[PDB]
């Protein structure tokens, strides 16, 4: 050494800048976010018929569909939406801290969202539908269960930020991964808002 | 480089003068430890 | 010329045919039109060459010609917009849904062969008081009162009801040629009659494309739950003797093998016919009552085997 | 002040981007693009057993022909360890000169050597193969150190 | 006063310098290069997969190979020219050259290029991997129609292994449509506003666009699709919806797919004019809203597959593919005034270009002549279809991308090809292509449907076969000279020291050197208009290009 | 930035046409209904142009004139330091061997396969992901 | 038909007119320049061809020859 060539604040840069320059890695989850509602737009796809064939009362006889405990863990899932918006403000004032009560807690309420739904699906295929079973409830287990993939990958997300909070310094570039997992997964509860009201209300 | 998060705990910090002294212990025990290494080094070929 | 300069299509044989024929030779004059000029464009601007005498200086530069511009993107979109007004005014005549047909045939197709069905007949001329069985249609619904569970659910099935495995949409006839995988399965058609074709699968998509038609319709599995109008008529057909009908979609391995014939005969040639199966008769037998050869004549029912190298 | 005749301007800093015109070329190497990759192995890869970068001069030097070959070689880009071999073919002149710190180093009976094996093939009219057949004879007289 | 060089470069490079390297590239360019390598293995493989099928159509019998082997050989060999070949080339030029036309200094996620590629290539060789298998790949074609499809029909495990590789490539390529966007759209040269880009980079902007619409609807199918046979799931069921439930969202999938396979080689060819035609690209800003005016209805156009279904609203997506087939025109007339007046030299990439030219004009000639429904009721899947996917698709990717390697080739690895070699390439590989595919139309015209192990003696048309067999092995020895070229062109070939390998060089990329540095830009040039390469090498020229750029 | 609020503002005027258009053509003129399956596809892709045109039209008005995207603009103008690239890096291969290892065992369909390749993804994609931030060993 | 002339004809009109454009384009002359006749003039500008052999002015020795 003499002192350093790389005198920065950090070996991790923020994107480019976000001053007078958009943050890239921002673009990038923006841009993969509209690719994942085309995803999600084909497992609409795969809803939306295979309703307009059933006719009659279409959602069939085993398929008691539980509101009372969808409804709580939508309701979990978009309160906590605002706390993840509240851990990306606590982001932006830069503390580690402020950042990572928000994440625990979002984290820890979205586990409570997936063993709602894995509890949802044991109470609803122990007495009912099964994905060989029915139409309907092959497309309810795969419109919402990927759906379950995405958000177990959100969580994913969440603790592998968590420990690289733990393991480095709060650059402005990791605020920015921290606003780019933020709306990934306000992406992931607002698809969620858009199937808890299309598999449960308009039916 | 950049290796200097906040010492406080996974939820809650510690107070600002015991991260310093924190940070500036661990920063001098491992200039200590270099520069022990590299005046051994420099003991055997010197 | 006209067939030569159609591409070589085969020739109608009903009017839906020769119109749709007409409409192609128009077309590929149309596309030729384009193609001559602008190869004509492109093996002219290959006479602007590097000039041996082209010193150092470069040519016009321009870009940007916005009156050629809007002249050619005018000018195309006459070309498909006259293109299109004759594609709908040909759209219109590929089915005009008669309620009143003269022969219906109930064309199913399974997996990787056919077996046509001759639903109904009703001449105009006044004859053929023939109707479709139906007892065959027995259902696969489910509707079981309880299942592995002791109670609560009873079960009704998959897809609106019913199991996947159900088989209601397949109609079925008296009348059946069915087209076995040493005997290619011949429908006959009488020349000059409406022909209505009705198209269902047993199994796995695939495609009732008689050449000479100039028209085909894929028989989908279950074409009245997955919005397919699978019917269509054919309003006449002129020209007597055999059409080779082949197989236009994927079925899987077996698939060139699913050849079948629409032979056009003559109307009394139709009433010996169907008259000479209403006493149970098979194909070839029923063909030789007609004076006309049993065996499929257009195409051989080829090779049981699977090579030229498999050992027999 | 001229850059190429055509087509070649300095950019923002000091490197010279200049064109070729689609057909031609850039090097307009006189001599098969083959026996100069052989020129370029037995200067390069049975070179480095005798650690001197041996410099190759085609040029013209029509002046005094020494004094004028140990001027060119000091833009060899290190002219302390460098035998450099000057021909010019307007003239008929062989001239190998050394570099400063080959000295000694089984080279003062390896520089006629290499001229007497560089204008055996030279007199023939072989002048890739002339350079090929004094490079390597030079890199099997300078011992490396 | 003169300078100190090596008589010829470095021949193959040292020992050692690439294979580490090649697990830990970060960089656009030898990932790009990886793209172009392993892309033409995988052409390789799909030419002799083809000549294994036209062996096959040369006689009437099953004299060859058998039937089910022949409906894996198509299927296989579509995916890997469609899905295998073409889909990575349009984000292998990319990481070739687009961030050498914007300016930038990497591509913008440089490890998720590489995680891009790999994941492309552990995903084609998990699809080439039905192979291995004894029952074989997928019998069933590219389209994979969902009858045919679910467990109960084609219910080996090379279907399976097919599904999940257009998996893993469907999600590297989705991944390399983000990072071409967020490089074109903020990792650029800062002189450069969105016009004065190149016209290639702005294909691949509006070619990501389409990629990230498209290609998750071919996970969403096939994820889909791989629940409904191993858990028997029931979505693609034939007496549900899943007949039509299949063809609508993969061909809004596959036909989204052709046109990020067509659009990017379209702007290789625009980039391939004004440096041969000596001059400005004719109507630039007509090709930045030619390429939106066909990709945003690529989307909207899909259903123009179904028309033997009979299922589909007809008059709509036949009203809008001939609305398709008017930009592409644009497109294309734009390029007969580039060649127009101008001191064209034919050298070899835009011999290929203009092969590009005949061959996508006449077939898109039976674009136009196909997707009228009644001229296609029957012509579905019949060899015209497949001569005119043929007869374009091949004049897209293979063409252009010839023509992208033999005019990118100097520039991406600093040495030049054998020009005569390139001809030699060219002139059999147009001869044999027409030979192949001129007479396909008259032989889907007259009766011969696609997908097809065997015909009858009885049947007519087997000189038409045969003839097709003779073009298609003038075809298959006809990248002997091209591998040789690049062979030869690597490790030997003529060299270029200078920039402008091609003269009148352009789009910002040919103001650097031939082999360019890491992290792609020793001097930027100031960047004026849309030929800023142009503009540094012809300063002289600058009033020149600006004071009659306007009139036509 | 300007310029791709606009362009995605064009494919959003485009595909939102078209969706409704779809929507209100396959509800009459159809054989049995909407067709469901090509008109939430249409709505979505007007879901994916209305996120990255929104988006970037966030940006756009919360910015200047960026010294990139500045017409006239001197390379100096706009010559600073930009950031973090990632040089070499060995993950994305591992990434790519973890995804078809998962791919492979969700193809033949093997359980204990599609749980070691998701556990191989979430290994490997934590080495990526940690590979500029893992701090020196302490000791 | 005539499984000789069906398999000799895709066999050879490959290889026959890849014989035919082979010998008419491959046998042009390349771009590359012609090699130096020695008993022509020097007309290449002057060429040093260093070696880049150890990778990183005062006089060393001297010889000559007249071919
Ligand atoms: C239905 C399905 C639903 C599933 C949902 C999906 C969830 C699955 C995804 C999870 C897996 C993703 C990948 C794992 C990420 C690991 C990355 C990493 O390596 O971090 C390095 C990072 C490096 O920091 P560093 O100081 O710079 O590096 C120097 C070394 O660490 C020097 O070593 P050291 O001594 O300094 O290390 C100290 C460590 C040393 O101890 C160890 O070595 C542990 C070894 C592994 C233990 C497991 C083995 C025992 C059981 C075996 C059973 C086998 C069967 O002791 C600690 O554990 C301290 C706690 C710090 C934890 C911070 C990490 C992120 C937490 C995220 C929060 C989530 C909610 C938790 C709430 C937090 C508190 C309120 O920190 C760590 O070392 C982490 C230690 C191990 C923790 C791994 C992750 C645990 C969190 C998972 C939560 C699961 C749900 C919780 C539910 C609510 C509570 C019950
Ligand atoms: C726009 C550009 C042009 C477009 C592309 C045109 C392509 C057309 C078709 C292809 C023909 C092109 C000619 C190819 C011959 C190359 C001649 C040449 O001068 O190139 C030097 C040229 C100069 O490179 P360099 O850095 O100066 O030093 C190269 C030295 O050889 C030092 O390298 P190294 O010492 O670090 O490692 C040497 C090793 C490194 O290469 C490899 O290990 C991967 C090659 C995979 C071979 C798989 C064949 C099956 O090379 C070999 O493997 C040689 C054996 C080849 C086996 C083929 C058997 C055929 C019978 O190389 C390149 O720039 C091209 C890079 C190619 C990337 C390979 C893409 C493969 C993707 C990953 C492979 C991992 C899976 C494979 C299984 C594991 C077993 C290996
Ligand atoms: C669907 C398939 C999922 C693919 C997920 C990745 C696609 C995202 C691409 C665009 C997003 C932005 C980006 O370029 O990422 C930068 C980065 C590229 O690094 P780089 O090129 O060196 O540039 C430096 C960074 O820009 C410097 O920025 P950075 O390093 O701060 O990156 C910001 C942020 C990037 O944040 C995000 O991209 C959002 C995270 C969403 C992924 C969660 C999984 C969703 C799908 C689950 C269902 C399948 O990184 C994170 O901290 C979170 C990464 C968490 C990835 C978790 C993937 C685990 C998948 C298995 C889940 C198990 C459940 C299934 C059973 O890519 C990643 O971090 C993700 C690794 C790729 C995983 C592919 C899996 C195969
Ligand atoms: C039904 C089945 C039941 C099974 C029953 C039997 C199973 C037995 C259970 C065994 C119980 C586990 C024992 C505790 C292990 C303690 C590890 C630890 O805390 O070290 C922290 C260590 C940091 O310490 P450090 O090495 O001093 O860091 C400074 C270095 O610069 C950092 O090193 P570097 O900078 O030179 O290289 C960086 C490298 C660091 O790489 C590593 O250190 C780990 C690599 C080990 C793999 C070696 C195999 C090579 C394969 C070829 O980064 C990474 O590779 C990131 C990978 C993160 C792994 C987390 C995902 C776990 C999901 C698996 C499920 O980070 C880790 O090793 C990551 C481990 C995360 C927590 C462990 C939880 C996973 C296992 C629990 C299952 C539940
Ligand atoms: C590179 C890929 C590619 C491209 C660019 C195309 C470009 C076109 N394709 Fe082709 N096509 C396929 C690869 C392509 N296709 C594939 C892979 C399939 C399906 C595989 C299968 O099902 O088996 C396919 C199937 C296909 C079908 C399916 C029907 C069937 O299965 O039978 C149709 C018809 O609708 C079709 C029509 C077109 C049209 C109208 C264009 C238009 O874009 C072309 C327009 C171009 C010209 C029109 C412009 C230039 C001419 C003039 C200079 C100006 C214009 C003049 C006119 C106005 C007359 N294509
Ligand atoms: C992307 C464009 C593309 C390309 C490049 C190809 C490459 C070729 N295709 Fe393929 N083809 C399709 C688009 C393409 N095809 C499509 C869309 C399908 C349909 C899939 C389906 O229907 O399901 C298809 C399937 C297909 C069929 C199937 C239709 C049927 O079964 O009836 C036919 C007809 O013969 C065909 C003709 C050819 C020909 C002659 C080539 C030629 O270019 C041949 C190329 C191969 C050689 C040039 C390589 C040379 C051989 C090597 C030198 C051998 C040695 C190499 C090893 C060392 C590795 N193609
Ligand atoms: C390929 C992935 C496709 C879709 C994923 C959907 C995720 C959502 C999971 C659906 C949950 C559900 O409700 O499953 C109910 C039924 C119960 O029926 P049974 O067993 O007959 O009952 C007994 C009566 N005697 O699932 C079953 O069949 C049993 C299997 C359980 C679900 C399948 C595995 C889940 C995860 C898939 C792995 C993803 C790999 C991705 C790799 C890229
Ligand atoms: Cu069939
Ligand atoms: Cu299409
Ligand atoms: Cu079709």
């Amino acid at each position: 050494m003499t002192s350093a060539v790389g005198t920065s604040g950090t070996a991790i840069t923020s994107r480019v800048h976000s001053l007078n320059r958009p943050n890239m890695v921002s673009v990038g989850t923006i841009v993969w976010l509209s690719s994942e509602l085309m995803f999600f737009a084909g497992l609409f796809a795969m809803y939306f018929t295979a309703r307009a064939q059933a006719g009659g009362a279409w959602p069939p006889e085993p398929t008691e569909l539980n509101l009372a405990l969808a409804v709580p863990v939508t309701l979990v899932l978009i309160a906590s939406s605002f706390t993840c918006q509240m851990g990306v403000f606590a982001a932006e004032r830069g503390d580690v801290f402020g950042l990572r009560r928000w994440y625990v807690i979002t984290f820890l309420m979205g586990l409570f969202f997936v063993l709602g739904q894995g509890y949802e699906y044991i109470h609803l295929v122990e007495h009912g539908t099964t994905i060989p079973g029915s139409a309907y409830g092959s497309v309810f287990y795969l419109a919402t269960g990927f759906h379950g993939l995405h958000v177990i990958g959100g969580l994913v997300a969440f603790v592998l930020l968590l420990a690289r909070t733990k393991m480095s310094k709060f650059t402005p570039a990791q605020a920015t991964a921290a606003i780019v997992v933020s709306y990934y997964w306000h992406f992931v509860d607002i698809v969620w808002i858009a199937l808890f009201a299309t598999i449960y209300f308009v039916r | 480089s950049g290796g200097a998060p906040g010492t406080g705990s996974f939820l809650f910090p510690d107070p600002a003068v015991e991260h310093e002294a924190l940070t500036e212990a661990a920063h001098a025990s491992e200039h200590k430890s270099l520069t022990a290494l590299k005046e051994h080094q420099d003991r055997i070929h010197g | 010329w006209s067939d030569a300069l159609a591409l070589g299509w085969p020739t109608g044989i009903t009017p839906e045919a020769k119109l749709n024929r007409e409409l192609w030779i128009g077309s590929v004059i149309a596309s030729f039109a384009v193609g001559a000029i602008v190869w004509g464009l492109i093996f002219w601007t290959s006479a602007f060459h590097r000039k041996k005498a082209t010193d150092t200086e470069l040519p016009r530069q321009f870009g940007y010609n916005m009156p050629l511009e809007l002249t050619l993107t005018v000018i195309p979109f006459l070309i498909i917009s006259v293109l299109f007004y004759f594609t709908v005014v040909v759209q219109e005549r590929m089915m005009h849904k008669d309620p009143n047909p003269e022969v219906v045939i109930d064309v199913t197709a399974f997996q990787w062969n056919w077996k046509f069905g001759y639903q109904k007949i009703a001449f105009a001329d006044g004859s053929f008081d023939y109707d479709g069985a139906d007892p065959e249609r027995k259902e696969a619904m489910t509707s079981r009162p309880e299942g592995k569970d002791e109670h609560g659910i009873e079960k009704v099935g998959p897809i609106r009801g019913m199991t996947p495995e159900d088989r209601t949409y397949l109609n079925f006839d008296k009348i059946e040629t069915l087209g076995t995988s040493s005997e290619i399965p011949v429908l006959v058609l009488p020349a000059g009659k409406r022909i209505e074709f009705v198209l269902n699968s047993a199994d796995v998509i695939h495609g009732f494309w008689v050449p000479e038609f100039l028209f085909k319709r894929d028989v989908l599995p279950e074409p009245k739950a997955n919005n397919s109008d699978n019917v269509f008529q054919v309003s006449e057909i002129q020209q007597t003797g055999a059409f080779v009908g082949r197989c236009t979609e994927m079925c899987g391995t077996f698939h060139a093998m699913m050849n079948f014939e629409v032979r056009v005969v003559e109307p009394n040639d139709f009433k010996a016919y169907i008259d000479q199966r209403n006493a149970g008769k098979t194909n070839a037998e029923a063909l030789a009552a007609i004076n006309q050869p049993p065996l499929a004549i257009t195409t051989e029912p080829f090779e049981s085997r699977r090579g030229e190298l498999v050992p027999q | 002040e001229l850059d190429l005749p055509y087509g070649s301007a300095l950019t923002s800093s000091g490197r010279i981007s200049a064109v070729t015109e689609p057909g031609e070329l850039s090097v307009h190497y006189p001599f098969p693009t083959m026996d100069l990759v052989v020129l370029d192995d037995a200067l390069k890869y049975g070179s480095r057993a005798a650690k001197a970068r041996f410099a190759v001069y085609i040029g013209p030097l029509g002046a005094d022909t020494a004094a004028t070959a140990r001027e060119i070689l000091a833009n060899v880009p290190t002219p302390e360890n460098a035998v450099l071999l000057a021909v010019s073919p307007d003239q008929r002149a062989i001239e190998v000169v050394y570099g400063a710190d080959v000295k000694g180093r089984g080279i003062e009976s390896a520089a006629p050597l290499g001229v007497s094996a560089a204008a055996a093939s030279f007199k023939e009219g072989n002048l890739i193969d002339g350079l090929i057949s004094a490079v390597r004879v030079m890199s099997a007289g300078v011992s490396p150190a | 006063e003169l300078e100190a060089r090596r008589p010829f470069p470095e021949r193959m490079g040292p020992k050692g310098n690439l294979i580490y390297k090649l697990i830990t590239t970060t960089d656009h360019k030898l990932i790009g290069i990886m793209y172009c390598v392993v892309c033409f293995a995988f052409f390789l493989v799909g030419g002799l997969m083809a000549l294994f099928m036209r062996t096959e159509l040369a006689m009437p019998g099953l004299q060859f190979l058998s039937n089910e082997q022949f409906n894996q050989l198509f299927t296989m060999h579509g995916t890997v020219m469609l899905l295998f070949y073409a889909t990575p080339i349009v984000f292998g030029f990319a990481n070739l050259v687009l961030p050498l036309q914007i300016g930038a200094p990497d591509v913008a996620f440089p490890r998720l290029n590489a995680l891009s590629f790999w994941l492309f290539l552990f995903g084609a060789l998990i699809a080439i991997a039905g192979f291995i298998t004894p029952g074989g790949a997928a019998d069933f074609g590219w389209t994979a129609y969902s009858p045919l499809t679910d467990a109960i029909h084609s219910p080996g495990a090379g279907g399976d292994l097919w599904i999940m590789g257009l998996a893993v490539g469907g999600l590297g390529t989705i991944l390399g449509g983000v990072n071409m966007i967020t490089t074109v759209v903020c990792m650029r040269a800062p002189g450069m506003t969105m016009f004065r880009m190149p016209i290639f980079t702005w294909n691949i902007l509006v070619t990501s666009i389409l990629v990230l619409i498209a290609f998750p609807i071919l996970t969403a199918a096939l994820f889909g699709l791989a629940a409904d046979r191993h858990l028997g799931a029931h979505i693609y069921d034939p007496a549900n919806g899943g007949v039509l439930l299949w063809q609508h969202l993969f061909w809004f999938f596959g036909h989204p797919e052709v046109y990020i396979i067509a659009l990017p080689f379209f702007g290789i060819v625009s980039e391939i004019f004004p440096v041969f035609s000596r001059k400005p690209i004719f109507g630039y800003t007509t090709l930045i809203y030619a390429t939106l005016a066909i990709a945003a209805l690529s989307v909207a156009v899909w259903a123009h597959h179904m028309y033997a279904t009979g299922a589909v609203l007809l008059p709509f997506f036949s009203f809008m593919t001939f609305l398709i087939a008017v930009p592409t025109g644009i497109k294309f007339f734009n390029w007969i005034g580039t060649m127009w007046k101008g001191q064209l030299t034919f050298e070899t990439p835009m011999l290929f270009s203009v092969g590009f030219l005949i061959t996508f004009l006449l077939g898109g000639l039976s674009g136009v002549l196909l997707a009228s429904p009644p001229l296609d009721f029957h012509v579905t899947d019949s060899y015209f279809v497949i001569a005119h996917f043929h007869y374009v698709l091949f004049g897209t990717i293979v063409f252009a991308t010839y023509a992208g390697i033999y005019f990118w080739f100097p520039k991406m690895t600093g040495r030049l090809l054998d020009e005569r070699l390139g001809k030699l390439h060219f002139w059999l590989t147009f001869i044999g292509f027409h030979t192949t595919f001129l007479v396909q139309h008259w032989l889907g015209d007259e009766g011969m449907p696609r997908r097809y192990a065997d015909y009858l003696p009885t049947d007519g048309f087997t000189t038409l076969n045969v003839i097709s067999t003779v073009g298609a092995f003038i075809l298959g020895v006809s990248m002997l000279p091209f591998v040789w070229n690049v062979f030869k062109s690597w490790r030997y070939g003529e060299p270029v020291t200078v920039d402008d390998p091609w003269g009148y060089g352009n789009s910002l990329e040919w103001a650097t050197s031939c082999p360019p540095p890491r992290h792609n830009f020793t001097e930027l040039p100031r960047i004026r208009s849309e030929r800023p390469a142009f503009e540094l090498h012809y300063p002289h020229m600058v009033e020149r290009m600006r004071a009659e750029a306007h009139v036509g | 930035m300007h310029i791709e609020a606009r362009l995605f503002e064009i494919l959003t005027a485009f595909f939102a046409l078209a969706a409704v258009v779809y929507a209100v053509l396959t509800a009459m003129f159809a054989t049995g209904g909407v067709e469901w399956a090509g008109t939430t596809a249409l709505v979505l892709t007007t879901g994916l142009t209305l996120i990255t045109g929104t988006f970037f039209r966030f940006v756009a008005r919360r910015l200047d004139t960026r010294p990139e995207d500045y017409e006239d603009a001197e390379i100096s103008d706009g010559a600073g330091e930009l950031g973090f690239f990632a040089p070499h890096s060995w993950w994305p291969i591992l990434i790519s061997l973890s995804f078809s290892t998962a791919a492979v065992g969700a193809a033949l369909w093997l359980p204990w396969l599609i749980a070691a390749g998701v556990a191989f993804v979430i290994t490997s994609v934590c080495g990526l992901v940690f590979e500029y931030y893992w701090g020196p060993e302490k000791h | 038909m005539s499984t000789a002339l069906t398999h000799g004809l895709i066999g050879g009109v490959p290889l026959v007119l890849f014989a035919v454009l082979a010998l008419i384009f491959l046998t042009r002359k390349g771009p590359h320049p012609d090699t130096y006749k020695m008993s022509d003039p020097w007309t290449h500008a002057p060429i040093l061809w260093a070696a880049e052999e150890p990778r990183e002015v005062v006089i060393g020795g001297g010889a000559s020859g007249k071919w």
